[PDB]
């Protein structure tokens, strides 16, 4: 009995819900990965900290040595 | 001579063919009426699938018999 | 079959594959159109990040599957 477009809007009603649930199913994907992704940064950002904080300390503690090498240097050339 | 073709959800329509016209003839005039793909459709009767290339008389389809139509929904 | 990806900047680009494509092709399809090399990328899809030597439907990716494109 069905009016001009009837079944027509029953069917581009269900089509919508069809790509309703592949936006939904698309969004958990997609989140997964924004969080994958922010872990995976935050990660890379933490480990080049720790590098860089080796390094700091390597270069304070060269600078004490080398003191302490400049000191035992210094009493031995001028007396 | 006049058909009708039915949904699972109730609704009916009317196509005007010939026993001669084709299965995916018919598709195509449900196409031009309701928008639908033909590759979208599914026709049955007589607890069969139709097939595009083999005609309404091939089938038996006579004046007001009804098909049941049976759709191919696709977000893809 | 169309998918895209999305770099870190927003941006989003368009890719024609097909689900035999391994995740080497489309690194390959990247870099045509971003300039980036394959081995500077890492590419992302429901939260793991995807092999060389894999496909797509090895991932269950389909089209308007986003990949994310994370740089070395
Ligand atoms: O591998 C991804 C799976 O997770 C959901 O998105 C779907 O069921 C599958 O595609
Ligand atoms: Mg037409
Ligand atoms: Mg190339």
């Amino acid at each position: 009995l069905s009016k001009p477009g009837e079944l027509r809007r029953e069917y581009e009603e269900e089509i919508s819900k069809v790509a309703a649930e592949r936006r939904a199913s698309e969004e958990e994907e997609n989140k997964a990965s924004e969080e994958y992704i922010q872990r995976l940064l935050a990660e890379e950002e933490e480990e080049e900290k720790r590098q860089a904080e080796k390094r700091r300390r390597a270069m304070e503690e060269q600078l004490k040595s080398d003191e302490e090498l400049a000191r035992k240097l210094s009493i031995d050339i001028n007396n | 001579m006049q058909i009708f073709v039915k949904t699972l959800t109730g609704k009916t329509i009317t196509l005007e063919v010939e026993p001669s016209d084709t299965i995916e003839n018919v598709k195509a005039k449900i196409q031009d009426k309701e928008g639908i793909p033909p590759d979208q459709q599914r026709l049955i009767f007589a607890g069969k699938q139709l097939e595009d290339g083999r005609t309404l008389s091939d089938y038996n389809i006579q004046r007001e018999s009804t098909l049941h139509l049976v759709l191919r929904l696709r977000g893809g």
